[PDB]
């Protein structure tokens, strides 16, 4: 009936859509982290190989030597970036798999009350246009009460969603800002070293 | 061993957010008023915590109850150097504990800003809020300062201790 | 003796250094496959970000300059990958073509040694062994065939010696240039990214 | 379809190393005199080559034959501007071709440095090398410039196509 539910289902939609989007970013993020993890372990092993080859071969020692520093250094920094990426992961994860899941816990209950609101809306209409007898006048009144009961359930939880989306969107933007920032800064800091 | 849900509650400017990130990263951070909530996963004593930090401004106090579901403990922060607003702090505390979704919730009260000179004694706040007159509720109050770091480990160890039992 | 053992030592060094050039090689190609992956994902994470940038200008810039960086890192890694591969290919040549070529001579030197000692064993047995009216016949036989297999060994002991000297000379030149091109490539990567 | 072996030979200064890296990357590179050999895997018209470029300095030459084994073709580089030494180039050419390790090898003579004004005609070179005398041996003499790039493709074309037949 109302304009609110039409504007709400619209926003519900948008929340669900952008969730899967962040789960992709999260997915890809953890892929990259594992990638980086592999890289450093190799870099460490190659540093140590270059280092050993430097000590055993006087004729070529400088060439392996400074190649061994560079690999070793790159991991030391990689091992730092790896941390930052991980910290990005869990923060986003909190937003995605916890913070918004809290809103979806409520979104479902909102819909549970809605479906209930309509099944009791039907009963009222099926009876107000049906036959009459002892067991019609008495029946419409106990339909009204239960219709109005679930109305209240529906109205309150509709109100409650609007609140949780309003407070999500704000917090979502905060976390996102701070993470997309500490993400970028971590990448550049890595090259800076 | 399961992940626990914690809500940081209390009036504006009590130090709720400072506490949050001091529990997360052990540092003092620059903070603004929380227009809504803050949320971080925080490991302490190998126990995972889903911590929620709601803002204390009148605007968003009646909406606290929206997030009361599945709460294991309530950390209630009260400014110790805010004697002109403790009456407000009490009625909102009481109005909360009358809720039914906080049936299992353990009350922990943070007497914050103890590093301050004119800071209240742990005694006078505890009486003011009405901690001794509580029926069937595990409560404990601690002297804390998020700026210094004092009384956090103690508070959190008690908090963990209670949840394990 | 010391001219022979001095050679065996040189072979041991080469055999030792081959295995170590192969490990550097394994890891080298591992690092290129690794990077390749890291690159592919940076494309995907790039594109993913941009979509969020455009479709949600609640946070367009936050999402904007990340997608720029992820995209910038792709093409750079793309350049660096070519260099690492070039390194892999060239080391493969040294280790699995140049090294082996010398080893195929080392084998033949070792086999010529085997016949040298065998025919040497034989001559001295016919020298220490029993006597009759036919021993002298095969004594001069055993002589010429020892004299020959000596020269056979002599010729190949010459060959290995040279190959090793010519090898050392090449290996230095290659390793050097290949190692700094590898290093310079790592530089231009971070610097190529530092510039942006 | 197999990886084939090529030797680049000739006197010091002909342009041997330059031919190689021209083959490798289609470009002129900086070169140092080749103390021993350079060796690179090269591909031209879907045909893998293992190219061995040996040094042509006097003391190096008596060791060329340490590398004749399993050779499919020989690129013979000769300076088009060095009349004085062509005789020596013939000496080395006459010597190597008598090695049986090379019996099945195709000979491609590179009359190099043809970009120069003074440069010898292919004909003078051909006589001075004694090529008309080479029967039972597929060969060819091309006018090349390793620095300019001219002649190189045509020479390799002939080399590839003949090595496939
Ligand atoms: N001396 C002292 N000052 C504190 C302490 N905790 C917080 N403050 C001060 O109070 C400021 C606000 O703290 P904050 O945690 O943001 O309060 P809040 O409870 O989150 N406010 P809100 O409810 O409005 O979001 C800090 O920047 C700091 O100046 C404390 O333990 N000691
Ligand atoms: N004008 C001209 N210069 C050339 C040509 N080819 C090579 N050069 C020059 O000749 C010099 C020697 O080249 P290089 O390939 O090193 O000779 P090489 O045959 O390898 N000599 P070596 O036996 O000592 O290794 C270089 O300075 C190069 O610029 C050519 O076709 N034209
Ligand atoms: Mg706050
Ligand atoms: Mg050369």
């Amino acid at each position: 009936s109302r304009t609110v539910d039409l504007e709400l289902e619209l926003q519900i939609e948008l929340l669900r859509e952008t969730k899967r989007k962040y789960e992709s970013v999260l997915q890809l993020g953890r892929a990259l982290t594992a990638h980086l993890y592999s890289l450093l372990q190799t870099q460490h092993a190659l540093g140590d190989a270059f280092a050993d080859l430097s000590q055993k071969s006087p004729e070529l020692q400088e060439e392996f030597g400074y190649n061994a520093e560079t690999q070793k250094l790159l991991c030391k920094n990689g091992e730092t970036l790896l941390g930052a990426v991980n910290f990005f992961v869990s923060s986003i994860n909190t937003l995605v798999t916890k913070t918004m899941e809290d809103t979806l816990m409520t979104v479902k209950q909102y819909e549970a009350a809605r479906l209930e609101y309509d099944a009791y809306r039907t009963d009222l209409e099926e009876l107000s246009l049906g036959p009459r007898d002892a067991g019609t006048r008495g029946r419409l009144e106990s339909a009204q009460a239960t219709f109005q009961a679930h109305r209240d359930k529906y109205e309150k939880l509709r109100g409650d969603v609007a609140i949780k989306l309003k407070f999500l969107e704000e917090n979502k933007i905060k976390v996102m800002h701070k993470q997309l920032l500490l993400f970028h800064n971590a990448v550049s800091a890595y090259f800076a070293g | 061993t399961r992940e626990m849900r914690i809500l940081i509650l209390g009036l504006d400017g009590a130090g709720k957010t400072t506490i949050l990130y001091r529990l997360q990263v052990g540092e003092v951070v620059t903070t603004i008023p929380t227009i809504g909530f803050n949320v971080e996963t925080v490991t302490y004593k190998n126990l995972k915590f889903q911590v929620w930090d709601l803002g204390g401004l009148t605007s968003i106090r009646p909406y606290w109850r929206c997030y009361y579901s599945n709460t294991d403990a309530v950390i209630y922060v009260v400014d110790s150097c805010d004697r002109d607003r403790i009456g407000i702090s009490k009625s909102e505390l009481v109005a909360m504990l009358e809720e039914e979704e906080l049936r299992k919730a353990i009350l922990v009260v943070f007497a914050n800003k103890q590093d301050m000179e004119q800071a209240m004694t742990s005694s006078e706040m505890a009486n003011s809020l009405g901690l001794p007159a509580l029926k069937d509720r595990k409560w404990q109050i601690f002297k804390t300062s998020a700026t210094k770091g004092t009384g956090l480990d103690e508070a959190m160890e008690w908090l963990v201790e209670t949840l394990k039992s």
